[PDB]
């Protein structure tokens, strides 16, 4: 059950059980504008997360397995240690410094994909 | 060994600052203009988050300022404009019925203003308050005349609160500090998630703290910095002092065509004695609030300390005396009264005599002044006093005494007792992690 | 043994309430270089097996369309003169001329001291008023907008022709049309098509006699609420038009001041010609079997041994008891008593219609924003069509034969909701399941 | 061809033939703007849904929840080829919050799924 | 490393190795002014995605149909295409048979969905 | 064979028309405040083997331009106080008070009954006037009392021009033409894109255009139909030419309260002598200048003609005369001692300089619309300014088609002229990544 953030400072392993109820809340006189404001906005931050699942290969899917190798470089915690003695928000501050690596890769590897999936088809 | 695994619906969060609406159950706090509330509002408690909260520090509190003025200043655009009132008055004393308390605070006033037809005038004539009318060298002029125009504040528009929710667009979400005993700043171990805010109802007052919420338990001392003389201390009560505030006369109020579709209301007469507007707290009360406040501040400025209080030190009448709208009356109230004591290690009251002021100025602004209707009948308000804003003398650095004494005027810091324990994050649903998965 | 599949693009929807925007084919007080500029060739689809059920009573494009058009009734007078300066004590004398007694004290020779370019220096005016807009103080006299409104001077640039308009749906909503013929607006419609956009309307003002509308497909319609309750409006839709000849048979000659640094006051300096009286002409013979159509079909609703008497209107302002239009830009008031004044029991011979002009126009029953319209210069006539009529009835008469209708309004609702009763709007739901074979 | 509601009154089995011929009319001063605005949440609302549920680049997409004849006792034969998308919907209107919550939990059961296997 | 456009005019060969930066930047008075031309940028951006979606080519930069060329659209070798022209100029070429192609693409992924289910049913 | 394949990203793009915002380098007439803070790095991307065709006469970008500039110059306005108690019946005698020679008739002494903080009380005002601002009806009235009510600009609300950027949206590009030699209207060998223009200052003047941009090599003549006489014809210099302008005359400013928070500025008097207004050139770069024009002028009038030119002539003050904004105040320079020479393929080209006088008015009615005006409350103490003449407008007489001597005389007056000497190297289009190539690939 809990809520919407209702599985924050739980670990990150009971955490990934509740991924769609954040799923379900994104999106969901000057004084008209600023209602016109706070709409787009909402609007503009689903899609830009949506364009990077989109460009990354997951889109639609909220577990999305990639082949990127993980870095020691980044963390060289344990399994354990990572899935169940940390939170969410605990890891997220941990990784801050190289999200924008892993962002990268994460497009360049599914670039190579779909280059060779047209080929193999062509073949 | 590993991979990266993307995750989306990922609860976490970070602090931001973003554009909030309003929402509700005329009024000029134009309350058809908010969102229509639920009835039944949730909250989810979140088990282990420790989050750190700041109110000194919270953009919530900068809009609410910004929408209440804005608010303030719409509902009087489409109300008659008062620019013919600025003539030369001839006014004398009121003293038919004046108890000495009185004396000097009304003047009858007589005029020459326009009527529908513009080739014609009308001879009028209105009683003042003394604080809105200054002498010009009998000859006086309305003590906004160099400065502002007057706009007349619309008769039918109440002034009364009503509470304002305010609500996070989607992707956001506000953070409710639960603790009890939270003085502002720091970790805050029990928290919630909401939506929406409690409802604040945006009471505009000068030193006490009117209608807002009761700490749970003690009495709560907060500021951005204690030993900082240049900072206000917001003190939350746990109990209310009831305040009993009343404008004795009974006033007949009359109107008078100025323009086409344009009309002024003022003062006609006064009906029975005339005395002083005042305010009733009760002693007793009033003395065991007072001793819990001392208490807090023992504890911030030593066990063996001596606690002064002081009325205001000066400064305009806005700041030396503490306003309200009773009514939709505006009172000006002497707190010395309240504030006249020295703390050292049945039925009975204070009274506080009150002036009243038909020409507001107000958000500490210049040129925008409004005119406040007169209301017919007796006055009667009741209310609760919740907190107090208290500034701190400098001291002598080599003497065990402080000195407190009212303070306030801004007001932002009426909103931050109750927008404290809320905080505004964004959510960032998108992040990663490893694990033994390849696509 | 049977699996839930998800359609997307499921055509079926459901009743709403949107916004509707405005277009127009590619001045004037519609705002019409706004409006999205129209599809030269729109599209109407036909349901062949969809049977829908419309409600004229609680269509809510009726309201945006009233909002509409006076939002952009009052944005088009923001720029205009302010004819404050006019709220004087006027002199006025009695224009006598010309007299025809039947415009015998319908107009007043009036002078005044109005405000100049400069604020040092006055002008003597003298100007012609049409009695209505004028008022007593105690040969004093003052407009009688002086003790609710200002007054403000429409501009002169600006028609008040209505353009058709047209309402457009949304991206996601659909507009449904009804296609039944004699449909009467409450109830199932078994023919209906899809539109995007709504025809053109004109938003024609009037009252009693709706004109320049749509005409009913093959017999007269009565449409109402409540047949039953008098105290509802009885909506009629004619069948054939009935052509109304109206004039203001007077040469007027429009003189202009100047009055401040940017604004000049318009008005009549004179009268060429003699005086004479407005008035509106409409055929007897048409008329009479305009009328005959009428109480044919109220007698379907009423009872065929029961009487059908018309009258006039029993009173109210003028504005309610009189046939109000504009023509030429000029405001009318013309009494109908003339058409309204017959029992029924089961050639080139005019009825005239005598009218009164107005120039302190008070629009859409609002107090506080009154307009001044300025005089048109020269002659006026306007011809126009009556394709409806708005109907009221005497209610108490519980032990009686005869019924009496007479020509009631002034609430223009009423004839928005005569244009707008053929469609609604609803809100397109392309998502939905259903049980198949099919398992993921 | 028909038209953008052309198929509205036609039976299920023939209107589901022609789903693109609604999909692409959907998303297609100042009250323009929200309507425009409103266009959009509309739009996404339901491919939001889609995509939770697994279904986010088809038109017709099947699922592993069963049906259960509470929802609606009839046969295939009378449903499909017997009935309009007009009238299932109305008969079905009290269950889709039911329909709907599950076809939610059978994507995160799935992919969870999906995820041990691939590390395996 | 190119950035925004920086292949145009180079082969359409070349720079269909650089779809990634041309798809990062779609989507990234005045009160006005900023907040329609913010609606404008989503709406075009959904319009380009609802075509993928209603083709079969939702998640990909690089969709592969089961719609055959004409040649009556373009009869060229493709050495002379990819090697030999860059995409504005392809474009003006085949500007006048887009609505034919976009057309087909659409009719042939409904068919494919259909008989995708007609299969899981067997 | 072939199968169609589908592709996202593509570099492509259509000519097309949107709307573009401003940003600006984090109080003014512009509302800079309200503009979104630029990038302080922002990136250009060359693109390599890409030829675009621009055409500087047909840009929505410089319709935009003019358009937010009015309004928010009309913006500036609406908290200002509204001078109509001022539109009155002035009684004006002339200042003969320490004047030169050139200044005779220049200023009037206006004394008139003004109101005041109360309605039943009124005050003498004793004011100075350029003669421009005022006609006689020793009777006088302010020009604007038969046309238009006045505003009185806001004393707080600086005019200086700061530099705006104007800003594609997501899904649009701008494209920046960087060939040398580029006079607008063809091809273009050599672009990049931008997503924000480079700063632009709004700077508005008549003939002459001042702190602009200059040609890197050579002087460019540009016009949309240059055989057209009708048309005008852009200049745009490779090197500046310095004008030095000034208004000696030592200001006090006074101030009276003319209602309920309101007040009105006047010059209340002059503390040394009275002296015109003026603007100085170095007749060695000012001649330079003029002959790097004749001499491509002469690519389009060529064969050895005569290139004559001669001073503006027409009624209207902004049209005839040099209009500028100098420190606040406004300014009229008559550029005749500047374009009044004749040239032949047989002449060519220390301390010396040309004096043009200048007039002075309080009264502006701008963007050429009629209705509206502004007054410009008088300065306190001397003004002096130093700007740039980047650029040139000229017109040409016709009629001749039996002569060889062309005669060009400056123009001016459209603003969106100047408007076009900035935003001639930019082009708005939109990106078109979806589209479709035959390949062997087969789902
Ligand atoms: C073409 O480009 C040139 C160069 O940018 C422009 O010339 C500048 O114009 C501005 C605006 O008039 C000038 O700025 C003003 O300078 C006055 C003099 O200050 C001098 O002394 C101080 C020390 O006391 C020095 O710091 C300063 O650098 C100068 O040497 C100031 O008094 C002015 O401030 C007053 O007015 C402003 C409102 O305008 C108020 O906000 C202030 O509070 C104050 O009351 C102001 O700063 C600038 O000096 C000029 N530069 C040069 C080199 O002359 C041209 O105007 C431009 N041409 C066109 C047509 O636009
Ligand atoms: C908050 O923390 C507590 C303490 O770790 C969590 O409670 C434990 O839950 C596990 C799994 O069900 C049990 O095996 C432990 O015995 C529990 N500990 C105690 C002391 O009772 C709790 O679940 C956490 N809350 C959330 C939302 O994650
Ligand atoms: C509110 O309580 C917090 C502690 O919960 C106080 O913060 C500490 O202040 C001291 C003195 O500056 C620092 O040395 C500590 O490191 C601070 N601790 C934390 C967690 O921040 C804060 O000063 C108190 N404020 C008031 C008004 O009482
Ligand atoms: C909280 O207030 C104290 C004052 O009581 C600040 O301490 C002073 O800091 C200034 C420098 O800005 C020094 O010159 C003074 O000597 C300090 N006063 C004392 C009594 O030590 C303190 O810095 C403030 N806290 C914060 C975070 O700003
Ligand atoms: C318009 O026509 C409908 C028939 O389509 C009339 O509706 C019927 O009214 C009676 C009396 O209230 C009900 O008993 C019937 O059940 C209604 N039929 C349907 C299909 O709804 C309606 O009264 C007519 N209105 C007018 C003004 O003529
Ligand atoms: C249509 O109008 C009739 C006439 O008023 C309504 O019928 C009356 O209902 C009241 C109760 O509210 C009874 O006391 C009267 O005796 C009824 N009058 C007659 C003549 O029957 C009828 O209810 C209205 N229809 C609707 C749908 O509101
Ligand atoms: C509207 O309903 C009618 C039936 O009432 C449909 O007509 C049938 O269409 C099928 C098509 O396969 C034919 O085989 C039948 O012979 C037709 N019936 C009759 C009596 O002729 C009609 O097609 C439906 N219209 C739409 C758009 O669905
Ligand atoms: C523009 O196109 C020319 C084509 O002539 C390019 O010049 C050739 O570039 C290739 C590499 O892409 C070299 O291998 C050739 O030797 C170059 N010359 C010839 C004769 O082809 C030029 O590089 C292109 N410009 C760009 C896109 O940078
Ligand atoms: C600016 O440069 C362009 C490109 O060279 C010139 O365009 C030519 O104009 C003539 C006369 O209209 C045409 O016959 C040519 O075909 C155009 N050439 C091209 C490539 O389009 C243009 O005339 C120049 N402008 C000026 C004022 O000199
Ligand atoms: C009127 O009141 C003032 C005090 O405000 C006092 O000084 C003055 O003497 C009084 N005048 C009369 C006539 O009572
Ligand atoms: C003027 O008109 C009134 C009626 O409105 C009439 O009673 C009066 O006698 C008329 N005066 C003259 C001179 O005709
Ligand atoms: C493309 O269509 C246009 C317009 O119908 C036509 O003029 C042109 O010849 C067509 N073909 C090509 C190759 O441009
Ligand atoms: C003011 O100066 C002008 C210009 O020299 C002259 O024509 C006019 O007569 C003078 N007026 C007076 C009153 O001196
Ligand atoms: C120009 O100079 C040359 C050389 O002195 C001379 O021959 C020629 O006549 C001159 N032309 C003119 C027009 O004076």
């Amino acid at each position: 059950s809990l809520g919407f953030l209702g599985a924050a400072g739980s670990t990150m392993g009971a955490a990934s059980m509740t991924l769609t109820v954040q799923a379900r809340n994104l999106l969901s006189t000057h004084w008209g504008i600023k209602q016109l404001q706070a709409r787009v906005l909402a609007v503009e931050h689903y899609l830009r997360d949506q364009q990077l699942l989109g460009i990354w290969g997951c889109s639609g899917k909220l577990i999305c397995c990639t082949n990127v190798p993980w870095n020691s470089s980044w963390s060289n915690r344990n399994l354990s240690e990572i899935w169940d003695n940390m939170t969410w928000l605990q890891w997220d501050k941990e990784i801050s410094n190289y999200t924008q690596i892993i962002y990268g890769l994460l497009e360049e590897s599914q670039n190579q994909q779909e280059k060779n999936e047209q080929d193999l088809l062509a073949l | 060994n590993l991979w990266v695994t993307v995750y989306y619906g990922v609860p976490v969060w970070k602090d931001a600052e973003t554009t909030l609406f309003c929402a509700s159950d005329h009024n000029v706090w134009a309350t058809h203009a908010c969102v229509p509330t639920d009835p039944n509002p949730q909250e989810i408690h979140l088990e282990n988050v420790t989050e750190e909260f700041n109110m000194w520090k919270n953009n919530m509190v900068e809009q609410m300022h910004e929408d209440i003025i804005s608010l303030w200043d719409q509902s009087l655009k489409p109300c008659v404009k008062l620019t013919p009132l600025c003539v030369t008055l001839q006014c004398t004393n009121v003293t038919n019925n004046i108890t000495d308390d009185m004396r000097g605070e009304l003047k009858n006033c007589s005029f020459n203003m326009t009527t529908e037809l513009r080739d014609k005038k009308q001879k009028v004539y209105s009683l003042f308050y003394r604080l809105d009318v200054v002498q010009i060298n009998k000859e006086y002029r309305l003590i906004n005349c160099n400065t502002s125009a007057i706009t007349q504040a619309c008769p039918k528009v109440s002034f009364e609160p009503i509470p304002i929710h305010y609500c996070a667009p989607a992707g956001f979400a506000i953070l409710k500090c639960k603790d009890k005993k939270f003085n502002g700043t720091g970790p805050c171990p029990s928290v919630s998630t909401v939506q929406c805010t409690h409802g604040i109802k945006p009471v505009v007052s000068t030193q006490l703290l009117l209608n807002g919420s009761l700490a749970e338990e003690e009495v709560i001392i907060r500021s951005e910095n204690i030993t900082n003389n240049a900072k206000n201390i917001l003190v939350q009560l746990n109990t209310p002092v009831q305040i009993n505030c009343t404008r004795p006369n009974n006033n007949t109020v009359k109107s008078i065509r100025i323009g086409p579709g344009q009309a002024f209301y003022y003062t006609g007469d006064i009906i029975g004695d005339i005395r002083q507007a005042h305010c009733n707290v009760s002693k007793a009360t009033w003395n065991e609030t007072l001793g819990k406040v001392v208490k807090q501040l023992r504890k911030h400025f030593g066990n063996n300390t001596i606690i002064r209080f002081a009325q205001s030190s000066g400064g305009d009448l806005e700041v030396t005396t503490h306003s309200f709208n009773c009514g939709g009356e505006f009172f000006y109230c002497n707190t010395s009264g309240l504030f006249n004591s020295t703390w050292i290690s049945s039925n009975d009251s204070i009274t506080l005599p009150c002036r009243i002021k038909q020409i507001i100025n107000m958000w500490q602004r210049i040129g925008q002044a409004m005119y406040a209707p007169p209301i017919q009948g007796v006055i009667r308000c009741v209310s609760n006093i919740t907190g107090l804003i208290l500034t701190r003398d400098g001291g002598s650095t080599n003497s065990t005494t402080e000195t407190f004494r009212p303070g306030g005027g801004d007001m932002r810091d009426n909103w931050r007792s109750e927008l404290y324990k809320y905080k505004v994050v964004k959510i960032e649903p998108l992040g990663v992690a490893p694990t033994r998965c390849k696509r």
